[PDB]
RNA sequence: GCUACCUAAGAACAGCUAAAAGAGCACACCCGUCUAUGUAGCAAAAUAGUGGGAAGAUUUAUAGGUAGAGGCGACAAACCUA
RNA sequence: ACCUCGUUGGAUCAGGACAUCCCGAUGGUGCAGCCGCUAUUAAAGGUUCGUUUGUUCAACGAUUAAAGUCCUACGUGAUCUGAGUUCAGACCGGAGUAAUCCAGGUCGGUUUCUAUCUACUUUAAUUCCUCCCUGUACGAAAGGACAAGAGAAAUAAGGCCUACUUCACAAAGCGCCUUCCCCCGUAAAUGAUAUCAUCUCAACUUAGUAUUAUACCCACACACCCAAGAACAGGGUU
């Protein structure tokens, strides 16, 4: 009665129009996803070649899982998959304005439902005529490698033998104790120990009559973004977006990763070989197989490996 | 017609398509290397690739006494006493380096999981390493071997006396008195055979798999 | 931390849930529409749909027969149980109960749930009724409807 | 430990009157167009489930009277008539509870 | 996993192991910066009121796949410099052994069966 | 009317083992070893488990008696209405 | 100037100093290389587990690259716990007529806190071993290197669940994954005061570098579900 009544899309909606309403914005989402497939045929921004010292974009991918992996040598290396889910260059902006010294690209992917997002956000997805990402994350480029917004990018961006950084929000376990949170040794079980196992020790000294800044305590543990540097791309499969990372990822399954090269000293410039500003399948230039796979990876179908 | 325990998922949370893709990887390899069926309690000799030499082959024979984990890293763990000492090896079913799965005799027992013949007497562990492959007719339901074991002293592994798990291939009559049974028995949990939201329906799952596995052939 | 955690914990355990879930199933089984806590209403209704589901399954199944023998205390609900509702169901494949919020509880001020079976004989429940197609945003959107289906 | 000083008004004010501590103002509150009652979105209108609960009650004291004892529920189907009513093809085979009023507008 | 105080059992043809004594041979020091030692790490035995190195060739704790779970925590007795006490090794041993990192040929060698 | 001791007249002590027992195991019952909880508590001494005794120098109901420098005490300066 | 005798650890978490125990860089050596010894600089990091003892310690055992010296009101006991002064019981020994006294030995022995305020509660990894280079340099031989690289482990930190394991629609470790740059002591070049020389609190030229490089995060605006969560908040609902 006050008119602050929160509505949501359906909600004056009759039974009739719920399902067109559902069928006709799921169709103009498919329609720009689809009108996006051919960037090289819409007004590309110069395709500059690799020098060193550039910097090219990332993705957004997701979560699949993990499953195992065997290298000719013999050895098991555990691998998670991160699907590449309708990713696109959403924004760029220079280096005077990029917060720093670089230019940006902002990147979105894992299209949402329009009904669930701000004014504001809706109507940016509307000018750059895209469906809504739901996550949007900013990679620091070169102005070699800038991207005109709205270009899809793939999992074939990344090529096996790669190194990459994936950037996540790890799981969340709420507030922890200070033995799971830090690790800390608590307190015997028995010999007298009353009401105190998983408590912290003293906090501090004495003297400084105060706990200094930083002090390990129980607090909320995970949901926070953590990084895994230098994990190598052991296999692509480009018909499914599928970029197969060494190791372990953090966050849950089925959560939004943002993936890109690796910045560790080691693997500076070992960008000449990669797509430089991203893989374009518009430029056909040789249709990749299903799957690219590293040197090294045992390949199922293959006869089984004898070490001979 | 018998889906191989790995490729039914554990129930979750994870994406379908991640299903999918180890599926498709881990039939790709079974097109390379045959996976025979097999159950916990059957005989398998397992010939694999060694790294440690130069292209040698080493062959293990035991009891498959668990099977475990799925898509492509699924596991069986199979066990064996070699000059009086139990030896268990978990072999991944679809590591590249296993050359060849014999099932030397296909047979059921009457548990799921075996890990009680560690405290069972050696001798239900004890096979002949060149033990001959037995043949079972084309159309012929798989044999349940209704053996009980004979346990040693009650000091084990586990408390497989407990309901939990649910064990029927001892004999905990001769092991254990009566007393011993009915303590065991507190642990019963009676309404635990009957929550019906607990029970996982894989008929579906069992179908499309299927399909998935006809359409690869 | 309970992530995928699926199951409430209520009563005083794990046979205590189960057991109220029962009486709660049996109630529902006997009068058909039930009110009680809303928590304990929404962990009862997949219990509920799996109890149609083994009526379902037949009078003759054993295993049915002992599942409806353990989830209805009152023995006289079974022959119910098989006889009534799952005839009632035979057609559809779900969605055997209804669930709706209900004023809160005077006595604690609890959020209670209203469950029942559908096609009951009681008097209808009021439901929510989406808005009429004949408002002024639904007749604009039949008006997009028709052009879309002209056009296109 | 005990407090070390007695909290002031002002700061007392300041903690009690936190916003954090204040009654939100619901906005889910409409009238049933039905009824013109109160109701919240979500949740079904207390006058209306009075209605349906109390009719309920009654034919549910008919069911017992009907029945007479525990553990004598029907196999079979039931059906509710009021006055004026007669039971149809297909409430044939199915037991009748006959109420003394007439069709509640809202029953059909 | 072999720390301190775990008794073994020495698989060896050795005097020390083959003798009988009223302590069975107690694991004493793990040569290994976390105290814990599995197939390939030396540990320190006290047998028959000796201090004896000895070599661990399998043991009770579940390993990396493909590699044999054994139902005890067999140790093969060697000297400071690395010479096996015995001279043969009766039980299978583990062929992981031969890739470790560490002097492991003269067991290999004594070593009857390998699994 | 607690408690200590006493007086009068009562009552209780399964089962098994043993055989006429200040006997054994162990209920009721009495106690209070150890641990944990509790610590304005359920409780101004409790709870749970564990433990000691449990046909005796036992436990216990009833009534009576001994009174303050006194009583009573298998002596702990213990107890004599927190 | 006779005798006597007048709160403490541990656990937990550690903050700091450098007068450095190890790791780093140098000068000298009564060190040919290996080494040892000594000195300068260096506090980023690290600095073990047990037996006897309550031990404050100490000794011993086994290791380690090392098992540093300290300050922090034991650093820290409204975080826990243990002595022991010393409780109230009782012995032994000594003193005393006795009562009693004596750290002089032992057996037993309940302080409790619901946090008001301050403060605080998510700030590029190290070692060691093995191998290569290396039996190379050096050295008469014996013995035996630097620098650089590769691989293994382990630890620490941060994550994760594919397998194994505890387990089971998930949480964990006993499992797996990843971890990236230096610091300055000196050694030199030219060269005056003092026409040589002189590395220079002379001007000047190098090793010589932190001006941490980055990376991370970045959308102003009911209800239900959730890998998000105490509440709130956050994500999803096409
Ligand atoms: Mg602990
Ligand atoms: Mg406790
Ligand atoms: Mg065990
Ligand atoms: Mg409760
Ligand atoms: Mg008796
Ligand atoms: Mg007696
Ligand atoms: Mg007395
Ligand atoms: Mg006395
Ligand atoms: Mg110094
Ligand atoms: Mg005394
Ligand atoms: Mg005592
Ligand atoms: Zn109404």
């Amino acid at each position: 009665l006050h008119g602050k009544s929160g509505t949501w899309w359906d909600e004056h909606l009759s039974e009739e129009n719920v399902p067109f309403i559902k069928q006709l914005v799921s169709d103009e989402d498919k329609a720009q996803l689809a009108s996006k497939l051919c960037p090289l045929k819409d007004e590309p921004w110069p395709i500059h070649p690799w020098e060193p010292g550039s910097f090219r974009v990332g993705l957004i991918a997701l979560k699949l899982g993990m499953m195992p992996l065997w290298t000719k040598d013999g050895q098991k290396h555990v691998v998670t998959l991160l699907q590449v889910q309708d990713c696109h260059v959403l924004k760029y902006t220079s280096k005077e304005n990029c917060n720093g010294k670089m230019a940006t690209l902002s990147v979105g992917g894992k299209t949402v439902s329009r009904f669930r997002k701000a004014t504001s956000i809706l109507e940016f997805y509307r000018e750059l005529g895209l469906p809504p990402k739901q996550t949007v994350k900013i990679f620091n480029i070169t102005d070699n490698a800038a991207i005109k917004p709205g270009t899809p990018l793939y999992a074939a961006h990344f090529r096996p033998g790669q190194y990459v950084d994936v950037t996540a929000k790890t799981i969340g376990k709420g507030f922890q104790g200070v033995m799971k949170r830090w690790g800390f040794k608590g307190q015997p079980a028995t010999h007298g120990q009353t009401k105190t196992h998983r408590r912290p020790g003293a906090v501090a000294t004495g003297d400084i009559g105060r706990v200094w800044p930083g002090t390990k305590m129980p607090g909320k543990m995970g949901n926070i973004y953590r990084t895994e540097y230098g994990l190598k791309v052991w296999r692509i499969n480009t018909k499914h977006n599928i970029i197969y990372v060494n190791g372990s990822v953090p966050g849950h399954k089925n959560c939004l990763v943002k993936v890109k090269d690796s910045k560790l000293p080691a693997y500076k410039d070992l960008g000449k070989n990669l797509p430089f500003p991203t893989y374009f399948p518009d430029g056909d230039e040789e249709e990749l197989p299903e799957d690219l796979y590293d040197e090294n990876v045992c390949q199922p179908g293959a006869p089984s490996i004898t070490f001979a | 017609r018998f889906l191989s325990p790995e490729f039914i998922p554990r129930r979750g949370r994870t994406d379908p398509l991640k299903f999918q893709i180890e599926r498709k990887d881990m039939l790709e390899r079974r097109k390379v290397l045959h996976i025979p069926e097999f159950y916990v309690g059957s005989i398998l000799r397992v010939t694999t690739a060694d790294p440690y030499a130069s292209g040698k082959i080493s062959q293990f024979l035991g009891i498959c006494i668990q099977r475990s984990g799925r898509g492509l890293g699924a596991t069986f763990i199979l066990r064996n006493v070699i000059e009086g000492q139990g030896v268990e090896i978990c072999f991944e079913l679809y590591n590249p380096r296993v050359q060849e799965i014999q099932v030397v005799k296909l047979e059921k027992r009457l548990d799921d999981s075996l890990l009680y013949l560690r405290d069972a007497l050696p001798e239900y562990s004890t096979f002949d390493v060149n033990m001959k492959p037995v043949v079972q007719e084309p159309n012929q339901k798989v044999p349940v071997n209704e053996l009980k074991v004979k346990m040693k002293p009650k000091p084990w592994s586990k408390r497989w006396e407990r309901p939990n798990f649910n064990i029927k291939g001892i004999r905990f009559d001769l092991c254990l008195t009566e007393q011993q049974m009915k303590e065991a028995q507190k642990w019963n949990q009676p309404w635990l055979e009957f929550d019906m939201m607990r029970e996982y329906d894989t008929s579906k799952i069992e179908a499309a798999i299927w399909k998935e596995i006809e359409a690869s052939k | 931390i309970s992530h995928g955690r699926v199951f409430r914990r209520m009563g005083l355990g794990p046979e205590s849930r189960i057991h109220l879930l029962r009486n709660l199933l049996t109630g529902l089984v006997r009068h058909e529409r039930i009110e009680a806590p809303w928590a304990r209403v929404d962990e009862m209704r997949g219990y509920a749909e799996k109890l149609i589901d083994y009526g379902k399954l037949g009078d003759t199944n054993e295993r049915a027969m002992r599942m409806a023998d353990f989830w209805l205390t009152e023995k006289d609900l079974i022959p119910k149980l098989f006889q009534v509702l799952a005839p009632r169901y035979k057609d559809q494949t779900g969605g055997y109960t209804r669930m709706l919020q209900i004023p809160n509880r005077s006595l604690d001020r609890a959020k209670m749930a209203v469950i029942e079976y559908k096609g009951n004989c009681l008097p209808p429940l009021p439901l929510p009724r989406r808005d009429s197609h004949l408002t002024l945003l639904n007749q604009l959107l039949q008006g997009l409807r028709q052009d879309l289906r002209q056009s296109q | 430990a005990a407090p070390k000083n007695r909290r002031t008004i002002e700061v007392n004010r300041c903690r009690r009157r936190n916003p954090q501590k204040l009654i939100k103002v619901k906005n889910n509150i409409d009238v049933c167009p039905e009824c013109g009652h109160l109701k919240q979105k979500h949740v079904l209108c207390a006058y209306c489930y009075e209605k349906v609960c109390k009719e309920t009650a009654e034919i549910r004291r008919q069911i017992g009277k009907q029945e007479g004892g525990p553990f004598k529920a029907p196999t079979i189907e039931t059906v509710v008539l009021y006055t004026g009513e007669t039971p149809s093809e297909q409430d044939q085979g199915k037991r009748i509870i006959e109420r003394d009023r007439k069709r509640p507008s809202w029953f059909t | 996993a072999i720390q301190k105080m775990t008794r073994v059992r020495v698989v060896d043809n050795s005097a020390l192991g083959n003798s009988p004594y009223h302590r069975a041979p107690r694991c004493i020091h793990v040569y290994k910066k976390n105290g814990v030692g599995k197939v390939g790490d030396q540990i320190l035995l006290a047998i028959k009121g000796q201090k004896k190195k000895a070599l661990i060739v399998g043991h009770c704790m579940p390993g990396p796949r493909m590699t044999p779970r054994f139902d005890s925590n067999n140790v093969v007795l060697i000297e400071d410099n690395g010479n096996p006490v015995g001279t043969r090794i009766k039980t299978p041993i583990p062929t992981s052994l031969r890739k470790r990192e560490g002097e492991y040929s003269k067991v290999l060698a004594i070593a009857q069966n390998f699994v």
